[PDB]
């Protein structure tokens, strides 16, 4: 590009603004648009110790038809530079090498290519075909049953979805007042010929597609450091997987797609070293789509410290530990009567031994 | 013949070395972390048994060729191991869940076609997703797995042949998750004669420890050379070379053995299998006998495998 029209992408909440400008005709949805530029933008590829892993991310979208779908299939496949549109009955995979394959009615295919599609999402082969899958789905009876299973509702196999790094699923709920800004940005759109006004107003094709050639040729490294995180991040979303039984099987392929989501955001920022922030977007990103589916007190406790193993506490020592904690010996007195009124213990007139009932 | 005498000298010092058996299972896999006993038994296996010809008793040719069944959940490492073993072995075959007839056209004579199977005759295949595969494929398998050879008596063709081949697939279990049960068909509905049939089978279950999943991590993020290159020229010449055979000692202690072994339920085939093991341990030794070291790894790895 020209370094000028990069600074006119690079204002404040410059990642907003990109967001925004994909498929700025169909109003909220901001999620899916993040993804979207993501999926545009993609992850890194490396061959470490033999084996390949993928950097390529592959966002499958479910609702209920009627929710814009194809309009943003049409949208994605118009802005990508190499962007392959097809349907499920009308069918290209190889077409679209170092691109985006959109594909639509995949809940409308015989299992039978479903099958060959399994290896083309493992190992981008076939010949290559290093694409980006962005398949689209509907609900068997029409409208999505959250009494049913998530599988169920998809007639797809388990496997497949968790093939799939992204999951999105939109529901045509009824709200009077979405409704009606729905309708108003509607109306405006088909009066006008133009979008409502926001905020800012989007960036132009040509530069969006300019501006993503360049993003993709960086290839930001991971810094050791942000790995013990990650490790615990996963740990927590493993756990929360396996106490629950309906979500999704949390296997190494969502660790590879959550540092894919984080390299990609890497070269969104133009950054040759993934910060935490791209961690946390990555993290937030995959929990919205996951979703889609006293001073007594405190010395009782410290007193309640010197409980290992005696009945019987010094009050010396309790007094001096509670001081070190940043406590007056009024607020300790304070807290010793209070705790003592509900004869939790009983203190020598001495003040030199408290007995723990 | 294609190995010069500097060679075989070095493939001796390595032999030599005690540690070599556990530097070997080290050196295979780099990438797989803490699954030590599958990389001893693919290594046996590898190595294999020695053949033996019975035209002189009456008997059948007996398998000689060790074959290993994994079971565990998708994404685990079954699929990147099969590739591992089908890349570095040399006929090795991938296939995923036979011979065939075909028409010549110049004399309009039927004509046959091998099968991967009968490709990779004296070749290793392996099979991902054992479990989905159709009941009619299984069925032939029997057949395979036993004598080693293929009969087929359709549309009046009549043939026999050669099928030395040794099988190492993966499978599923039904629930898709280890459901606390008892016997392994109770989570994978799998025949007895088929497991039967198999000398290992071994199971991929993800502990829910927390420690495993720190390391597993840190091994994919932190994601030897002198070892793959010359171990295919040391099992080539090991497989040509050196063939073990049984002693007294190693009698008795598999007599041994076995009468302890079905006193825990056992039948002879894993006795047969148990002799192909411990001609195996003897050929990573380089010994040309079997000793009491081959029989006690041999019943180690197998009543480890059991309690697992």
């Amino acid at each position: 590009l020209t370094r000028e029209e990069l600074r006119q992408i690079a204002e404040e909440d410059f990642y907003e603004k990109l967001a925004a400008s994909i498929a700025p005709e169909i109003y909220g949805h901001e999620d899916v648009k993040k993804a979207l530029l993501l999926l545009l933008v993609g992850g890194v590829d490396q061959s470490p110790r033999g084996m390949k892993i993928r950097g390529n991310i592959n966002i499958c979208l479910m609702g209920d038809p009627g929710v814009a779908k194809s309009q943003l299939l049409s949208y994605i496949d118009r802005l990508a530079p190499r962007s392959q549109y097809t349907t499920g009955r009308g069918s290209a995979l190889v077409l679209a090498d170092q691109g985006v394959c959109c594909i639509d009615e995949f809940d409308k295919m015989a299992e039978a290519d479903r099958t060959a599609i399994h290896e083309v999402m493992e190992q981008q082969t076939i010949l290559n075909a290093r694409c980006s899958i962005l398949a689209a789905a509907n609900p068997a009876y029409g409208r999505y049953n959250p009494r049913r299973s998530l599988e169920q509702n998809i007639q797809l196999p388990a496997a497949l979805l968790s093939r799939f790094d992204l999951l999105w699923l939109i529901q045509d709920r009824p709200d009077r007042d979405n409704d009606l800004r729905l309708a108003q940005h509607i109306t405006y759109v088909h009066q006008h010929s133009r979008q409502p006004p926001s905020q800012f107003e989007p960036l132009d094709m040509k530069l969006m597609r300019r501006y993503i050639a360049m993003c993709r040729e960086k290839q930001p490294m991971v810094p050791e450091s942000l790995a013990d995180y990650i490790t615990a991040a996963y740990v927590e979303m493993r756990r929360e997987a396996w106490a629950s039984k309906d979500a999704t099987y949390t296997s190494a392929r969502t660790l590879l797609a959550i540092l894919r989501l984080s390299t990609a955001l890497a070269r969104l920022r133009m950054v040759d070293v993934v910060e935490k922030e791209d961690v946390n977007e990555a993290i937030r990103l995959m929990e919205m789509s996951k979703d889609s589916l006293r001073p007594a007190d405190v010395i009782f406790a410290t007193v309640r410290e010197l409980v290992s193993g005696g009945r019987s506490v010094r009050f010396s020592e309790a007094e001096q530990r509670c001081v070190s904690r940043g406590f007056t010996p009024a607020q300790f007195q304070a807290a010793l009567d209070e705790y003592e009124e509900l004869n939790v213990w009983q203190v020598n007139a001495s003040r030199t031994r408290i007995t723990f009932v | 013949k294609l190995f010069s005498e500097k060679r075989v000298e070095l493939l001796k010092e390595l032999s030599r070395k005690p540690d070599i058996y556990e530097r070997l299972a080290s050196a295979l896999a780099p990438s797989i972390y803490e699954h030590e006993d599958i990389k001893k038994g693919i290594l046996l296996q590898l190595f294999g048994g020695t053949r033996k010809d019975f035209s002189h008793t009456g008997r059948g040719k007996f398998r000689a060729e060790i074959n290993i069944l994994l079971c565990g959940d998708p994404g685990t490492s079954k699929s990147q191991l099969l590739q591992y073993v089908y890349n570095l072995v040399p006929r090795g075959q991938y296939t995923s869940g036979t011979a065939y007839v075909m028409k010549d056209p110049e004399t309009r004579q039927l004509v046959l076609q091998t099968g991967a199977l009968v490709l990779s005759d004296n070749g290793i295949c392996c099979i991902d997703e054992f479990d989905k595969m159709n009941e009619s494929t299984r069925s032939v398998l029997h057949e395979v797995m036993e004598q080693q050879t293929l009969s087929i008596a359709k549309a009046g063709i009549i043939c026999q042949l050669n099928a030395r081949t040794s099988v190492l697939a993966a499978a599923n279990p039904i629930e898709s998750q280890w459901n606390p049960k008892k016997t392994t068909i109770e989570n994978i509905q799998l025949p007895h004669t088929l497991l039967s049939r198999f000398d290992l089978i071994f199971l991929m279950l993800d502990p829910q420890d927390e420690a495993y999943d720190r390391r597993l991590a840190h091994h994919l993020v932190a994601l030897e050379l002198l070892d793959m290159a010359v171990l295919k020229d040391y099992i080539a010449y090991a497989h040509s070379t050196i063939m073990p055979r049984l002693s007294e000692e190693a009698s008795q202690a598999l007599i041994e053995a076995y009468v302890d072994m079905r006193k825990i339920g056992a039948y002879p085939r894993q006795l047969e299998s148990l002799i192909r093991l411990a001609e195996a341990h003897a050929k990573v030794r380089l010994s040309n006998k079997v000793e009491a070291i081959d029989v006690e790894e041999a019943k180690r790895l197998h009543r480890e495998a059991l309690k697992q």
